[PDB]
């Protein structure tokens, strides 16, 4: 044996094992969903309540990399934070070099190449977080992208990462997301989150929602408290 | 057959072989795709297949074809991230050649420099030798079209018709039998042969939403991606 | 077990063992408690000594006028980090002429300690910092861990046999929203009294108290003026 | 980043370098080649055979001219041959930029062997896998040289390297002599390449280069077709 | 226990023979190399049997010779790999000090590669005295030439002082080799006396090849 | 079976530091007592051969005009630590113009302990942690001060310390003869009693060494003339 | 830049590389050194010459200065580099402080270098042990002994190399004030000590004597014969 | 269920092993074993047994009838420090 | 990174170190050369190894290299490393002449090269050098000199030396037959011929199988010569004739 020690040796069947171990490390995080609407995208995160001592709003899993791009993560928190920092630095460097907000199709590529640089040499280890990027522009539409530890960047109408990826994406696809605008999407997201993680696995949790689109002048931010109050009240009826 | 560290690093086996390179070649087949390239009398054509297992995935961002230069095109086989890295390297090298010498790069020199860059990896004991294979098509003045192929071990060569992927052997057999006819070649003939080769190897009888085609001709050297409409035209005209 | 020799390797279940080992090392220190009121934050530490004629080891350190920390682990790394804290706070004061908000500092610490857990042949830092501070948004209590992960808390206890104290904090959680310093510190000491066996308790030579508040700078009390706080405390029921 | 900084080839308990020997065993399995010289010029012959008809044999070569009067061929591994050729080109330019005179062959061989050996004592690498044959014509007397992964170099009158190379050595001994002609040299070299040639011999499966006291050249397919004719 | 170690050919076996000579207890001898076998679960059987028969008789002495051979060479007839050797070693290692009363048996073993065998085998309680055998010195070399040419009818022409400085570090066995070879080469011609040039060629024959 | 020098054990402790802690037990004993009157330090020498020059081997060496040091364990490497101590003290005096507390010097030295790092920098005092155990004795504005420093980097102020091979017995016996109303002479006498009791060989005026520091005069050590006074007066 | 730790602590607290270096030194040629009230004598044995060597290129006694001498046991590769560094330090000393260098100073310098060579990375410890003999100013002739681990001492007489135990045991039971009363007495003592060791039948001894006046005075192969003869006569008359 | 563990003796262990393995000796009545315990830092019960045996053998070596302190000191000097290049414990505390 | 290291610098439990030992065992085989000096002029004899019928036979030298106007050296072991070392010392001597405007003494040059060689076995983690070579020369301080080197780094001055595969017999027979300061460039040569005869198992001493180099002192030349193949066979037959007379006499 001994072929799975370093990230520089191929197995006889022809694949790298460390990256597979990393992906299995990802598959134990909580859960996160992101879907695109007519004119924007919506993220949604469920945060488990480990104990009563912590506060709400702690260890935010939603990061606003730039003034107009949002990020959601799943994996190890520290690696996620480091990647967020490098992405933010890349965006600012690009603005200074040229002079306008960076498009997604370039920022995602830069982050992907930088991540992929950590799977060749034996002096470092591969990362342990998988993340999602979203944004909207008035002249560019709504953009969603997903990136994994291996270094693959793909585009989605709507996707989900975490423990129950398959279960969630079963009900992601039923919705007609091609037309209906993302003002009623939020209720759908609350409903689709409350139908997973049974009470047997854990008792209580909390919910985070984000927002982007021309509905908020293209900026990316958090949803108001009353809106999520109404959405949660609505999703309370779906358990019937 | 081996003793010590022949199975972990790129060092010589007692029988004269070395395995860490022989493993990349079978690492090529992990994706499960195939591509074919044909050189005509005054045209060059490449055909590839794409697979989209689910509706959530945006079908417009899975193209394996990339545009290196206004006169040179490339097609990719193998893993994903390594492919992107090698593509970026090629683009950068061509741009530097243009800056330094002031005229366009011939296709052969570019392929040589990329393969030579690959060769260093199989010389040291820190890196992985990049398991993804490259196909290039272009037009050279006073020489007509030209088709070249580059492999992970560093062995580049110019062919007349090639296939890379899971089914290399039977496709090469079919192409050899066909090219033995020793006749003239035109655009329609090239495209028809290239389509039917893959069609019979996989035995699918497909639809116009599963195959991508790139061409170049000596009337307008600009590499271009065929629109779905004219792809359908070729496909229906082929079936008498 | 060959998966247990370096940071770089990944176990088949996806758990690096070096970080688990460092956490286990942090559980070796003496108990310590930290909690906050509406406008004050208090952290309490219980000391240790080897022979009856050796002085007790100190735990609480002084970082800056509005920032104090408590330590559990091995002391060399503790000093290595405190020097960094001092340097950054002084730099911020020198340049922008304003106190450094606590959360930004904590983020700096996280980013700093994350680096060694990724390169080759580098160990992690074994410390269990508890940060207590006051900012424009009020009091703040934070905790770090060797895995370069930090949490925001309103009442936390770490060290050997810190579990019973944490349960006690959980039980009496609400009343912190109305009490003042006099009873706040008495609650903290009540909490700390649970993590001791049935033979010895507080004697004013094993206790250290640090307080910061809206109008009071971070102050340390130890071995002398501590008697005012301790006296009037109900005995352990048996 | 950072390399490894410790050599991978060390003395065995019997005092034998294992790696260089394994490299030689790998070299022995390459394409055969032969080289001859007789009083008027030097001839190098080697065999090439593509696997299928799809390969365009007009795109790559085995015989590579370093300068107008120095020739190089190889036997063994594929890729690194190009690296060595590039280094030799560079060394030639560096020398010519000092004395304004073409390099004598012996100096070129010395420098190339120096590189090849130096490469086995550095950190974290493995040696090359090639055997080189060098030909030249300076100061009237023709010169032939053969290097080796170990770095040792020799001067040969006529030799053969590759598969079944011992039989080529014996045959050349039983045929080669000291006074001949270039044409007879070409014929006998082609004959000894046909000792274990492929199924059939054509004009494109054989690469031949010559160098006389007038210069070094690679022969076009026309004359190869003619020489293959009226032979065998 | 006693283990005797040192460079090759300096009289370990010889001292063993002498001890066997004078003694009164039964002497049992076995070389370490044939502890290995060609089937599974046989080595342990052999060792159990050996020590059983040893304690079956009487106060006795067991001699195990060239132990290092088990731990340095590999033979294809060995059906198991290198794990069965470990099994054998565990069995032998238990025989010396296991769950049961030993009785009255001594152990003597010898080797010339003591830096390869398992240090768990040598701990006090299984073997106590370790005795090292160094190379001969000029005084001892003189005594050795004196001993090995007793019943030799030799001519006074020879000078042993030349042969004492014959080699930088000649060992004990080279002495007996030189003596016997020179005797043979003089007896070639059916003669009784040996001359000096005879040694001059004999040492060259035996030391250089 | 090979690990780097920076590995954590399954129970949380480090490997190299634990081994060095076990290694400082191979050195000679040493006892230090602090009293409001002053501080006294006593050490053995372990003379092996009559050709020894007993005055050649020394343990107590001064760091400044008012700071003394006692060393146990290995010796060869401690020279670096002593040198850095002296240089730091003089640098501080040059820059600020006063005398430093033994505490500040103690931690200024202790920050140097954990530096071994296989990778990274240029030549470092790498490879291994130092193997010596140190007692620091000084007199500052707050009276006499005695500190103990350890290979792990931890320093603490003590009242009666014993370090070395026979440390346990000395520490065990020392508790029953100490209190806060102590005086210098009887302190030195009790220390000598303990040393002679745990000694290996015989006791004379050349097998041991003492040094004392009081607020009045500077660091001063006894020679073979005033040393036998307490020996005969035992 | 080969950077990897070599000397690492053992589980029970030893520096295994240092033990190995000491065990390597314990198998070299034998050297002895003693001091007197005016003359200090150091000698070496077991030359094992094959009557084809030029002695001026095989000698193992070299002069650091006009007043300091070395003897060493171990391996002969490293001796020259150690000696060269020491000479460079001695010369550099005078350009600063004018006075000639003391012997104890050079001993400390060598000891510190040898010790710091055990804390760096990718460097094996040194494998020599040496005796440094010199008569400094103020007339106090003295010798110092060096160890591979880096601990130096001031002695009265020592023997290093193969068979140190026997030579020592000889020395402590035969060195008294009367033995070093006269110069010929000291030379007789050293010759007697070396003779009671490895055979070296008269022609395999090399001695060096300082009379506290000038540089090296190597005795020619003449006084050795006379000293041996009178030693034999004294042995015959005593018994 | 239980994972009892046996470790190298500390200090009461060493003196007490000496008391046990030397209580059947004809030796001097005024020697102290605590010094002997101090002189051997990490050693097993086996070494103590062998020290007792070798001191007895040194006494029987010359002519004596009862052993003294010098025998013990010499025995410790030889079985501990002279044989220590054939010891397991530096390679069985990393548990392999 | 440590899982693939080999540790070409550590000691051993027994005290010695193995890399130079293996290097010595390898240097034991592969070649034969020896040197002798007794009067004005010193001789080196080298047994050729590459003697196949197909060699161009050029460059005038295959194991004898000039290093200065009066420095020559042979070599045994791995050839490429020998090229490295010769090139390295060449500019050492040139820089000495540059610094002092005076021909360099032999011993200083030998010591400098030996330091360079030993630096590899002190630290750095590389394989050592597998080369053993000789040195002959003349200088104003001590006249004619001969020297031998060693992969470990140690050297020494000698009068008769062999390094070949059967050097042991060469030493034994040179021990018993030598004369101090009398063997001029007429009697030492016959001894060398017969010594080489005993070393090589092949008899008849093929003229092409051996090479001889001589160094002589001249006022303004310092002649270094390599006598051709038209004068070796006469030496061979002269030795054969004298041995025939001695054989028939007894
Ligand atoms: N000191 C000696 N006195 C007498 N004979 C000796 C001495 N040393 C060696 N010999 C001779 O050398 C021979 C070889 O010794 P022996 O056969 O006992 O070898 P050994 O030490 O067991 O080594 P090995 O394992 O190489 O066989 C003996 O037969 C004896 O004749
Ligand atoms: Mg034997």
């Amino acid at each position: 044996t001994g072929y799975d020690l370093s990230a520089s040796t191929f197995s006889p069947d022809g694949r790298v094992f460390q990256v597979e171990y990393a992906m299995k490390a990802v598959e134990n995080s909580s859960t996160a969903i992101g879907i695109r609407c007519k004119d924007g995208v919506v993220f949604g995160v469920e945060k488990l309540v480990l104990s009563k001592l912590y506060e709400e709003g702690s260890n935010k899993r939603l990061f606003n990399v730039d003034r107009h791009v949002g990020m959601a993560v799943a994996g190890l928190l520290a690696d996620a934070r480091s990647l967020a920092d490098i992405a933010r630095e890349e965006a600012s460097n690009f603005r200074s070099n040229f002079g306008y907000n960076i498009p997604l199709k370039h920022l995602a590529d830069r982050v992907a190449m930088y991540v992929h640089a950590y799977t060749l040499y034996s002096a470092v280890r591969p990362f342990g977080c998988s993340f999602m990027l979203g944004s909207y522009s008035v002249n560019d539409g709504a953009q969603l992208y997903m990136i994994d530890p291996s270094g693959v960047s793909y585009g989605y109408w709507g996707c989900a990462i975490g423990k129950a990826r398959q279960a969630a994406k079963t009900e992601i696809e039923k919705l007609q997301m091609k037309e209906m605008t993302c003002r009623d999407i939020v209720k759908e997201v609350a409903k689709i989150i409350y139908i997973v993680h049974d009470e047997v696995k854990d008792k209580a949790f909390e919910l985070e929602l984000s927002w982007v689109g021309e509905l908020t002048n293209g900026r990316h931010e958090i949803v108001p408290k009353d809106i999520r109050e109404e959405a949660e009240k609505y999703a309370k009826e779906s358990l019937k | 057959s081996s003793a010590g560290f022949d199975r972990h690093i790129t060092i010589f086996s007692p029988e004269g072989r070395l395995y860490q390179v022989e493993y990349a070649f079978k690492a090529i087949n992990q994706g499960g795709l195939t591509s074919v390239a044909v050189r005509g009398k005054d045209c060059a054509v490449i055909v590839t297949q794409k697979k989209v297992p689910d509706k959530l995935l945006d079908s417009s961002t899975v193209t394996h074809l990339f545009k290196i230069t206004e006169n040179i095109g490339c097609v990719m086989t193998g893993m994903t991230a390594d492919s992107r890295s090698q593509v970026q390297r090629a683009r950068y090298e061509a741009a530097n050649w243009k800056y330094k010498y002031g005229y366009e790069i011939p296709v052969d020199m570019l392929c040589k420099r990329i393969a030579d860059i690959s060769q260093v990896y199989t010389q040291n004991a820190e890196m992985r030798p990049l398991g993804c294979c490259m196909i290039l098509i272009g037009i050279d003045e006073e020489q007509g079209p030209q088709v070249y192929k580059c492999d992970p071990a560093g062995y580049y060569c110019g062919f007349k018709a090639t296939a890379a992927g899971v089914k290399q052997t039977e496709s090469t057999s079919f192409l050899e039998k066909k090219v033995k006819k020793k006749f003239d070649w035109t655009f329609e003939q090239t495209v028809e042969t290239a389509i039917t080769c893959l069609s019979t190897v996989l035995s699918i009888d497909f639809k116009p939403s599963e195959i991508e085609v790139g061409v170049v001709t000596v009337e307008n050297p600009k590499f271009r991606i065929l629109t779905e409409a004219e792809i359908d035209a070729h496909l229906v005209a082929l079936a008498e | 077990n060959q998966y247990d020799n370096d940071v770089t390797v990944w176990s088949p279940q996806g758990r690096i063992h070096q970080i688990e080992y460092a956490m286990e090392a942090v559980k070796q220190g003496s108990a310590t408690v930290g909690l906050k009121s509406k406008t004050h934050a208090v952290l309490v530490a219980l000391k240790r000594a080897q022979s009856e004629l050796a002085a007790h080891q100190k735990k609480i350190l002084h970082v800056d006028n509005h920032i104090g920390i408590s330590i559990a682990g091995l002391t060399a790394d503790a000093r290595l980090l405190c020097n960094f804290m001092r340097q950054e706070c002084l730099d911020s004061r020198f340049v922008f002429d304003r106190p450094l908000p606590v959360s930004r500092l904590v983020s700096l610490i996280g980013s700093k300690t994350q680096i060694p857990t990724q390169r080759y042949g580098r160990r992690p830092y074994g410390v269990g910092l508890l940060i207590a501070g006051y900012d424009d948004m009020g009091p703040h209590i934070f905790q770090t861990c060797p895995s370069a992960n930090y949490f925001d808390c309103r009442a936390m206890s770490i060290g050997a046999r810190s579990q019973s104290a944490r349960t006690y904090l959980e039980r009496h959680m609400s009343e912190f929203m109305e009490c003042n310093l006099n009873e706040l510190v008495k609650h903290g000491l009540r909490a700390l009294r649970e993590t001791l066996p049935a033979e010895q308790d507080l004697t004013t030579k094993n206790v250290s108290i640090g307080i910061v508040g809206k109008d009071l700078e971070f102050t340390i009390y130890d071995d002398d003026d501590v008697s005012p706080f301790l006296e009037g405390l109900e005995e352990r029921p048996q | 980043e950072r390399g490894y900084s410790f050599s991978l080839t060390t003395f065995s308990p019997s005092g034998k370098l294992v790696q260089i020997e394994y490299a030689l065993a790998a070299v022995a399995g390459g394409a055969p080649s032969v080289g001859i010289k007789a009083a008027n010029g030097v001839v190098l012959a080697t065999e090439k055979k593509q696997k299928s008809i799809l390969y365009d044999e007009r795109s790559v070569h085995k015989v590579e001219p370093i300068t107008k009067h120095i020739g190089l061929v190889y036997s063994g591994m594929g890729p690194d041959y190009r690296v060595l050729v590039h280094r030799a080109r560079k060394l030639a330019q560096q020398y010519y930029l000092v004395y304004q005179e073409p390099i004598p062959t012996a100096q070129l061989v010395q420098r190339v062997a120096s590189v090849m050996q130096e490469y086995t004592q550095s950190g974290g690498v493995r040696p090359f896998g090639v055997s080189l044959l060098i030909c030249g014509w300076n100061e009237g007397r023709p010169y032939l040289f053969q290097s080796d992964p170990s770095g040792a170099y020799f001067a040969w009158k006529a030799t053969a390297m590759g598969k079944n190379y011992v039989n080529g050595k014996t045959f050349l001994e039983k045929r080669y002599n000291e006074d001949l002609e270039l044409e007879d040299a070409i014929h006998t070299a082609i004959l000894t390449l046909k000792e274990s040639f492929e199924g059939q011999m054509t004009e494109d499966n054989i690469e031949v280069g010559i160098c006389n006291e007038a210069g070094f050249r690679r022969l076009t397919p026309t004359e190869v077709k003619d020489y293959l004719a009226a032979i065998a | 226990g006693v283990i005797l170690y040192g460079p090759p050919g300096t009289g370990k076996t010889l001292l063993a023979k002498a001890v066997a000579n004078q003694t009164s207890a039964t002497f049992l001898r076995v070389v370490g190399s044939e502890l290995i076998q060609k089937y599974l679960g046989d080595g342990p059987k052999l060792v159990r049997e050996l020590f059983r028969v040893a304690e079956e008789h009487a106060p006795s002495i067991v001699f195990i010779d060239e132990i290092d051979a088990i731990g340095t060479k590999r033979y294809d007839s060995n059906s198991g790999g290198e794990r069965e050797i470990q099994r054998t070693m565990l069995e032998l290692l238990n025989q010396l000090d296991g769950f049961d009363s030993r009785g009255d048996v001594k152990v003597i073993m010898a080797t010339n590669r003591i830096e390869t065998l398992d240090p768990a085998l040598i701990r006090p309680g299984r073997i106590d005295r370790k005795i090292e055998f160094p190379l001969p010195d000029e005084k001892t070399k003189k005594r050795i030439f004196q001993i090995h040419t007793s019943r030799m009818t030799l001519a006074d022409d020879v000078t042993l002082d030349d042969l004492i400085m014959a080699k930088d570090d000649l060992s004990g066995a080279d002495i007996k080799a030189i003596c016997t070879e020179a005797g043979l080469m003089a007896l070639r011609e059916r003669r009784m006396k040996v001359t000096n040039e005879d040694f001059k060629k004999s040492k060259e024959n035996v030391l250089y090849k | 079976y090979d690990r780097g020098v920076n590995t954590f054990s399954p129970e949380g402790r480090l490997f190299q530091v634990e081994y060095a802690i076990e290694a400082i037990k191979l050195g000679s004993t040493a006892i230090g007592i602090q009293t409001s009157e002053g501080v006294c330090l006593a050490v053995e020498k372990r003379i092996t051969s009559p050709l020894m020059e007993p005055s050649s081997i020394e343990k107590i060496v001064e760091i400044d005009a008012h700071i003394g040091c006692a060393m146990s364990g290995l010796i060869a490497d401690a020279k670096t630590l002593i040198d850095k101590a002296r240089v730091e003290t003089q640098n501080h005096w040059f820059t600020y113009n006063e005398t430093m507390t033994v505490e500040s010097v103690t931690q200024a030295v202790s920050n140097l302990a954990l530096q071994f790092g296989e990778e990274d920098a240029d030549p470092g005092a790498m490879s291994r942690p130092f193997g010596v155990a140190l007692l620091f004795g000084g007199v500052d504005e707050k009276g006499p001060q005695l500190f103990h420093m350890d290979p792990s980097g931890t320093f603490v102020q003590c009242d009666a310390r014993a370090i070395g091979s026979a440390s346990e017995g000395a520490q065990s016996s020392l508790q029953e003869v100490y209190h806060k109303s102590m005086t210098l002479k009887e302190a030195i006498k009790s220390s000598l009693i303990i040393l002679k009791q745990v000694m290996e060989e015989k006791l004379n005026a050349t097998n041991i060494e003492l040094a004392t520091v009081q607020p009045g005069q500077n660091f001063h050590m006894f020679t073979k003339e005033e040393l036998e006074e307490v020996i005969k007066d035992i | 830049s080969y950077d990897r730790a070599i000397t690492v602590f053992s589980p029970d607290g030893h520096l295994f590389q240092v033990e190995y270096a000491q065990e390597a030194v314990k198998k070299g040629s034998t050297a002895v050194g003693v001091r007197g009230r005016d003359i200090v004598v150091l000698g070496v044995e077991k030359k094992s010459v094959a009557k084809l060597q030029d002695e001026r290129t095989v000698r193992k006694i070299c002069a650091l200065d006009d007043n300091v001498c070395m003897a060493f046991a171990g391996l002969t590769a490293d001796a020259r580099i150690v000696i060269n560094r020491a000479r460079v330090e001695c010369q550099s000393h005078r350009l600063t402080v004018e006075d000639p260098v003391t012997v104890e100073y050079i001993t400390r310098y060598i000891a510190s270098l040898k010790q710091r060579y055990t804390q760096s990375n990718g460097r094996r410890p040194f494998g020599i042990s040496a005796l440094i003999v010199g008569f400094d100013f103020d007339g106090t002739p003295r010798l110092y002994q060096t160890d591979p681990s880096g601990t130096y001492h001031a002695w009265k007489a020592n023997a290093i190399g193969r068979g140190a135990k026997s030579v020592r045991e000889f020395l402590e039971k035969n060195y008294t004030d009367e033995a070093i009363e006269t110069d010929d007495l000291t030379i007789k003592l050293v010759i007697k000590a070396l003779l009671e060791v490895v055979q070296s039948g008269g022609k395999n001894i090399e001695l060096a004597v300082m009379r506290r006046d000038q540089s090296l005075k190597i005795l020619n192969p003449e006084e050795i014969e006379k000293y041996v003869a009178e030693i034999e006569k004294e042995k015959e008359e005593n018994e | 269920d239980r994972k009892i563990e046996f470790s190298l003796p500390d200090l009461e262990g060493r003196t007490h092993i000496f008391k046990i393995h030397a209580r059947s000796m004809s030796v001097e009545r005024d020697i102290r074993f605590e010094l002997l315990a101090r002189l051997c830092p990490n050693s097993t019960g086996a070494e103590i047994r062998s020290v007792c045996t070798e001191a007895g053998m040194f006494a029987i070596r010359a002519r004596r009838k009862i052993a003294t302190e010098k025998d013990f000191l010499e025995a410790v000097n030889k079985v501990i420090k002279s044989y220590a290049k054939f010891s397991a414990t530096p390679r069985y505390m990393t548990y392999n | 990174s440590r899982r693939y290291d080999s540790r070409t610098t550590i000691f051993s439990p027994e005290g010695r170190l193995y890399q130079v030992e293996y290097a010595m065992e390898a240097i034991g085989h592969a070649g034969t050369c020896l040197g002798i000096l007794a009067n004005d002029g010193v001789l080196l004899a080298a047994e050729r190894r590459n003697i196949h019928k197909l060699l161009d036979e050029v460059f005038f030298s295959e194991k004898i290299y000039k290093l200065n106007e009066d420095m020559a050296c042979s070599v045994a072991g791995i050839t490429s490393d020998a090229n490295v070392l010769t090139n390295e010392l060449r500019l050492i001597a040139q820089r000495y002449l540059l610094q002092y405007q005076e021909p360099i003494p032999c011993e200083q040059l030998v010591t400098a090269l030996c330091d360079i060689k030993q630096a590899y076995t002190q630290f750095g983690g590389k394989r050592p050098f597998g080369v053993s070579l000789l040195y002959i020369g003349w200088d104003k301080h001590y006249g004619f000199q001969l020297y031998q080197s060693d992969p470990s780094g140690n050297y020494g001055g000698w009068k008769a030396t062999c390094i070949g595969n059967n050097s042991a017999a060469a030493v034994s027979m040179l021990k018993q037959d030598y004369k101090e300061g009398e063997m001029t460039l007429k009697s030492a040569l016959a001894l060398a011929i017969k010594v080489l005869n005993k070393t090589m198992d092949v008899s008849k001493l093929s003229a092409e199988k051996v090479e001889i180099a001589t160094l002589t002192r001249e006022n303004g030349k310092t002649v270094i010569r390599v006598l051709k193949q038209k004068e070796v066979e006469q030496l061979i037959k002269k030795h054969e004739e004298e041995e025939a007379k001695a054989e028939r006499e007894k």
